[PDB]
């Protein structure tokens, strides 16, 4: 946790994020904890309901913050969900053993559509609608049967 | 028989020796419980469990870090206004404002500044609001960044009301006071008083804002409160002098003192900035409640205790620390029996202790005792067991905690520092009844006024008397809430625990702690109440009036409908009576919401439009997982929420297989809906909550290990052999032929095999120096994992018996979860894909740390053990024998297959794989992720290696299960193992936008 | 209980306090249940309560006066319990 | 001693019976005097006498 | 690991109580926690050991060695070292070969 | 060690986990000798793990993550592993042979 949260703060230094913009912290391992190989992708899917939600989730066992981090002043450690007037873009960083360090940026998915035209857009729209019908109707049967 | 004896008496085998020692143990073990059965006799069940210690100096959590919490609280009351959930016209906007100026510090002002400066005040009225408060709020921290934190209670004073609706049901409800709406008024109403107790400009609730700016504001007190005492008026809170005769006595120039403190505290807050306080029985609902949360909002540093240390407890007080704690105040929660003669000692050298012996290293300002237990319908004649504890904890204890206190202080030599001990006396000595010993405990401490005079702890310890008057809403007086509007008519007051808290703190303030040092104080907060004649008459008699009013109500209003209903039939009834709708679970897929193009073309900037080739923009059109939580839906719900909607608690109900569907005939009747899956009883959606919800708590999540879940793995008995030289030739044991060579085959000269003629079976005789191995067990301190929901099922999902069977565990979490993944892609058919690709272009990249740990345990274990072992276990083991799988079951594509192998990086190397797995052109489509299992073996690993959290550690500190997964924490102490799979389905977006899948995300 | 100030304040003094206080009212609760069991409600007997000018005045007396001072509840508890038929209190304010 | 262990097979005498209850009877003991000790450590001594 | 006589365990229940063996306090509180009943430990006064007795119905195993059929492998050549290319020994104690 | 050795209370060093998992030997050659902090993706694919290791690469290097990259393949032979080969059918009978 302390090396994580050094790691991402020297990054956002690096990169000149602005003083008093720290990061929102989400440590979905206080509720899960630590699947070994699915850690990421749980996190991913948290990153991805985060993105399309606004909603940051707290560290509810966030009882008192390690001292030590105050020090990373571009990270904040929340207790309790944020609810916000949105988000654009998720962190997903990941330390295994054996030096295996990752990291994924995921990006909320409205800033593709501003790649298209109107009518390629409302065309994707209208099958996206009945696809997540169609959807629906196979996830009930699946459920029940 | 008597050859035996022989043997025995040639040996000195004395035979009946251990019977011998039996009979002298049983006739202790019958002296020991006569001793304490007859204790039990004496001091009663009550009181004998009562004394069980609860203090540990482990169990002690730390609150601190109200530097992250100002921000917190900074963001919540930004989005909180942005969203409407507070207007400019709360106090809760004022409150707020006060708790983020105590934690005013230069990191917390940038922070504010971003935000603020940040607002785009043209996309709503809430916005404008948000940048105007923010921008005082920033003003108000640049004064306040010097200056003491202060306690400063904005809240609306509130009056008891009571009201007997027509039906004759009474509802007890505290109501705003049309003349007091601040904390000034209200100490212009205490210095008042009453007719009985006659001897012989602001912003708030309209411009919260406007409150806002004046908070720094030091406001000058020309005149005092005080001054307008009238003459031959006693305030409702006063102080009293001991004169010469030995009587206490109102006092108006230390009344004047204490209404002046209280005056200055209403305007301008006061700080307990380095005061270190003591405070027992500062529960949820009590007084010492609400002193906690001025102290902690004036800087104290405060010990507080409980009796009920649980997680739902340390998380009350978590909360109550990260809204109040101010700048330099620390909050330490310590379970503590105050009924506890070595609860009260080990607390008291705790608190002493040097942080080197792992105490505090604290001494303490103040002591506020105020741990009690309600004795009711205790009159003299039931004195017994339970009066006795409550009269050791209200008293006995109390004096056993100073005198601990004092001789902390005299064995350091501090004798410039005292304790100033607030002791919560009461009006009520013996006037109500029926209380058990209270009167006796709270009469008994008014010896204590004496006693700083007569004995040698004075400059230890000072004694602050406050007789506390009718509080509303706490453990001891809720009891009595329903009556207190007509006690405040006799012209008497009342109090909130608010007002009551505002009164006790008021008796911290550094005029208050001079004057206990100079001899004791004694602070009437009673209200007036003592000039009421005959209180539990007067008492008794208003309960009367309410309580015939509410039956009589009741009697007159059901036999009025009876008589209509005689006279005037059903009919006038049927058409009056009307139909409810319970709701049923609708479980959503919960697909990006998608605006329209005008809204979704102002995020992006102009240029973007064709500037992208979105073959190479990867998309998330999918997402699923398995894990200890359930689903994804599941596991957001409890992770956003804390709590299941009705949809989330059908769906654990059926991931667990507490539920299942049923359409048909049930006991005669069609019945359509869902069943309990063990009784086949129908189950109303609205109901699964209660039927359900606390067995799907306990068996989700991070819990203790279920060994059902683990081919009964029991992490408290782990089963390990150990080798052992046969010392002396075994009894033989018949075996087959084949086998029985086997045995000589190992053993060679140590074993003797003999066929069996008559049956052809051998006898098998191991040897004086042949190898055995003898099972042990072995306790192992790694109890808890997050498992996937006891229940879970993969036939629930419709895999096969066959695949079940075959496959090793971990298949089917990731089997379940890649059907899950499209589902949430809206791809019910995978084939679907190749309407739009090649089979050439659609890849698995997904991984995982260790594979099919349960296949390794069959070939390393259950194979060396000669159990039976499926002949293809190794492939079940392999890490990409999942994703082979998946192809096998469900996708059939011819598309690259690169399984990662990251450990705890598993899932994100997939995503960097299927990525450039699609970018090269190889695919277009890519299921990314990782799994990995639980078992016994990698936990006894991680165990080893140090890198999991020790259970029995946790257990000392008193986490339970919940909590032992505590990121970025003081204490946090390791990982928690849990199990389970999470899948992506990731494409091109040119790809996406064709197929209309929906779009979660741009990698 | 002599030169027992509050910080001795141990066993001994919590004996002290369950002779001086705590088995009164047991003793005066079993007298009144005795009575009310075999319903004499017209003969109640007179409890000479020894009580103390001295509360917490002399010092190193251990819990003696809070058992003395205890006592006094017992003025009022007469008027809001269903005793007083039973019991009647006469205390005694004791001298030197 | 190895006579005497056939032997008290053949009878179906359990030689360790009579130690083994002895072993249970010593915790029963040892949990009781922790109880009473616990108890005169919240009372004292002058109390519980 | 020789294929002509692989090393397998059989469970047995042992139908007679073994000879009494000694062993450390601990170890034989873990044979006790593990066989319940069908053991007897008692303390030795004497040296503070234990006598371990497991009794009739107790599970043991018992080594037995089965003739594998795959007897020959490409294998690095007899005499291989990693020392021999300059690994030192602590890197050779730590990895799996 | 942790599957077998562990069971039978043989000496096995705590860390053996670590030394098990298929990304420690790349881990170890970070650690040893190269230093690197560049793209890390190690393969499992049975006996076509050395070509889907040369994919990786060639795709990391494409990507523009990497410019040079190690790749290739590694398997030990041990008893149980060579056992399951067997139940599987998938060797060569060393007898019949
Ligand atoms: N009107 C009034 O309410 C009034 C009037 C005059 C005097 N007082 C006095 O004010 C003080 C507080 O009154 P209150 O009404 O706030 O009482 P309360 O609400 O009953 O609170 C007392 C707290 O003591 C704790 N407690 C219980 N048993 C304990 C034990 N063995 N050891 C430690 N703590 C224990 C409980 O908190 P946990 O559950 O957290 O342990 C309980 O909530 C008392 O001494 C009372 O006599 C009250």
């Amino acid at each position: 946790d302390k090396n994580e949260s050094a790691t991402i703060n020297e990054m956002m230094k690096h990169l000149g994020r602005s003083e008093g913009n720290p990061v929102i912290g989400v440590f979905q391992k206080f509720l899960t904890g630590h699947p070994k190989g699915a850690a990421g992708a749980w996190m991913m899917n948290g990153a991805l309901q985060i993105l399309n939600s606004g909603i940051i989730p707290g560290n509810r066992n966030a009882d008192n913050v390690d001292k030590i981090l105050e020090q990373f002043e571009y990270v904040l450690y929340p207790s309790k969900t944020l609810k916000t007037d949105g988000v654009r873009a998720v962190s997903i960083t990941s330390f295994g053993f054996g030096q295996k360090g990752g990291q994924a940026i995921v990006v909320h998915p409205d800033y593709l559509y501003g790649a298209i035209t109107e009518d390629r857009y409302n065309e994707y729209v209208a099958k996206v609608s009945a696809r997540e019908k169609s959807a629906y109707k196979f996830f009930h049967n699946g459920m029940i049967y | 028989r008597q050859q035996l004896q022989v043997l025995a008496r040639y040996l000195k085998m004395d035979l009946d020796n251990g019977e011998r020692k039996f009979l002298k143990e049983k006739d202790t073990v019958a002296e020991l419980q006569a001793q304490l059965d007859y204790l039990n006799a004496e001091l009663g069940e009550f009181f004998v469990n009562g004394v069980a210690t609860s203090f540990s100096r482990k169990k002690a959590r730390t609150f601190d870090s109200s530097w992250n919490w100002a921000k917190q609280s900074l963001l919540s009351l930004y989005f909180e206004i942005i969203h409407g959930v507070l207007k400019n016209v709360d106090r809760e906007v004022v409150s707020e404002a006060i708790n983020i100026m105590n934690r005013s510090n230069d990191a917390l002002i940038k922070f504010m500044e971003y935000h603020i400066s940040n607002t785009d005040e043209t996309k709503g009225e809430n916005y404008q609001l948000v940048k105007t408060l923010g921008e005082q709020l920033i003003e108000n921290c640049k004064q306040v960044l010097d200056v003491d934190p202060v306690y400063k209670d904005v809240a609306k004073p509130t009056g008891p009301k009571t009201a007997i609706d027509k039906n004759g049901n009474i509802t007890y409800s505290e109501e705003p006071r049309e003349k007091v709406r601040k904390l000034s008024q209200y100490v212009q109403e205490m210095a008042l008083g009453g007719p009985i107790t006659k001897e012989s400009e602001d912003a708030l609730d309209k411009d919260s804002t406007k409150e806002v700016a004046s908070l720094p504001n030091k406001s000058t007190i020309s005149k005092t409160v005080s001054s307008t005492i009238p003459r031959e008026t006693i305030p409702f809170l006063h102080l009293r002098k001991k004169t010469p005769a030995g009587d206490w006595k109102y006092d108006r120039q230390l009344s004047s003192l204490f209404l002046d403190g209280l005056e200055k505290a209403a305007f301008n807050g006061v700080t307990f900035k380095d005061k270190y306080v003591l405070i027992t029985g500062a529960g949820k609902g009590s007084i010492g409640a609400e002193v906690l949360q001025g102290l902690l909002q004036g800087g104290a540093k405060v010990v507080v205790t409980t009796s009920r240390f649980s997680k739902q407890v340390t998380d009350y007080y978590q909360s109550i620390y990260a809204k109040y704690g101010a700048k330099g105040s620390t909050l330490i929660v310590v379970p503590f029996n105050q009924g506890s003669k070595q609860d009260v000692e080990a607390l008291i050298e705790f608190i002493y202790d040097t942080e080197k012996n792992g105490g505090l290293g604290w001494d303490l300002d103040a002591i506020i005792p105020f741990a009690a237990i309600p004795e009711q319908g205790i009159e003299l004649e039931h004195i017994d067991s339970k009066s006795e504890f409550a009269h050791r904890i209200m008293l006995t204890n109390i004096l056993r905690m100073m005198g601990c206190v004092k001789k902390q202080k005299s064995a350091r030599g501090i004798e410039t520092r005292p304790a100033q001990v607030i002791l919560p006396m009461s009006p009520n000595h013996g006037t109500f009844g029926g209380d058990g010993m209270y009167s006796e405990s709270k009469l008994s401490l008014e010896t204590l006024f004496n006693r700083w005079h007569s004995e040698s702890w004075a400059n230890q310890l000072t004694v602050c008397g406050a007789i506390i008057g009718w509080t509303r809403g706490t453990g001891l007086m809720s009891a009595n809430n329903i009556i207190a509007e007509g006690i405040e008519k006799m012209g008497v007051r009342t109090f909130s625990q608010k007002e009551m808290a505002f009164n006790l703190l008021g008796l911290l303030t550094p005029e208050v702690v001079e004057l206990c040092q100079k001899s004791p104080v004694m602070a009437d907060l009673n209200g007036g109440l003592q000039f009421v004649p005959e209180l539990k008459e007067f008492t008794a008699k208003l309960r009367k009036e309410l309580v015939e009013t509410s039956e009589v109500r009741k009697a007159v209003s059901i036999e009025t409908a009876l008589e209509h209903k005689v006279v005037n039939g059903n009919s006038a009834d049927a058409a009056y009576a009307q139909v409810e709708i319970q709701p049923r679970a609708n479980i959503q897929l919960d697909f990006p919401e998608l605006k329209p193009y005008k809204q979704v073309k102002q995020i992006a900037p102009a240029e973007l439009e064709g500037l992208l080739d979105l073959e190479r923009v990867i998309v998330v059109t999918g997402f699923a997982e398995v894990g200890p939580w359930g689903s994804a839906r599941t596991r957001w719900e409890m992770e956003a929420f804390g709590e299941f909607s009705l949809e989330g608690c059908v769906e654990m109900a059926w991931i667990m297989g507490f539920i299942s569907y049923h359409n048909g005939n049930l006991k005669g009747r069609p019945y359509t809906g869902w069943v309990d899956s063990k009784t086949k009883e129908p189950v109303d959606d609205k109901d699964v909550k209660a039927k359900y919800e606390t067995s799907i708590l306990e068996h989700s999540g991070i819990r203790l290990i279920e060994p059902e879940l683990f081919n009964g793995y029991n992490p408290e008995k782990k089963e390990m052999i150990q080798e052992v030289i046969v010392e002396e030739d075994l009894e033989p044991f018949e075996a087959s032929k084949e086998t029985a060579e086997q045995f000589k085959h190992q053993h060679g000269d140590k074993v003797d095999i003999f066929e069996i003629p008559e049956t052809g079976e051998y006898s098998v005789k191991l040897l004086k120096g042949a190898t055995l191995y003898i099972p042990k067990a072995l306790r192992f301190d790694r109890l808890v994992a997050g498992q996937i929901p006891t229940g879970w099922n993969a036939k629930t999902y419709g895999i096969s018996d066959d695949i079940i069977s075959q496959v090793d565990p971990i298949t089917l979490f990731v089997l379940v979860s890649v059907v899950e993944a499209f589902i949430a892609s809206g791809i019910t058919d995978p084939y679907e894909m190749y309407k739009y690709v090649h089979v050439s272009e659609v890849g698995n990249c997904s991984g995982s740390g260790m594979g099919g740990v349960s296949a390794l345990r069959g070939m390393f274990k259950d194979r060396f053990k000669d159990e039976p072992v499926q002949n293809d276990i190794l492939q079940e083991s392999f890490i990409n024998t999942m994703s082979a799988w998946v192809n096998m079951l469900l996708i059939s594509s011819s598309g690259p297959i690169k399984t990662p192998v990251g450990a705890c990086a598993t899932s994100v190397e997939s995503v960097d794989i299927g990525v450039e797995t699609i970018l090269s052109g190889k695919a277009r489509i890519c299921i990314v992720g990782g799994y990995d299992d639980f078992q016994e073996e990698g936990s006894f690993e991680f165990g080893n290696m140090k890198a999991t959290s020790n259970t029995l550690e946790e257990f000392e500190h008193g986490r339970t299960p919940a909590e032992m997964s505590r990121p970025a924490t003081t204490t946090r102490n390791g990982f928690m193992e849990a199990q389970g799979a999470g899948i992506q389905i990731i494409m091109q977006a040119d790809l996406a936008l064709k197929m209309g899948v929906p779009i979660y995300g741009i990698v």
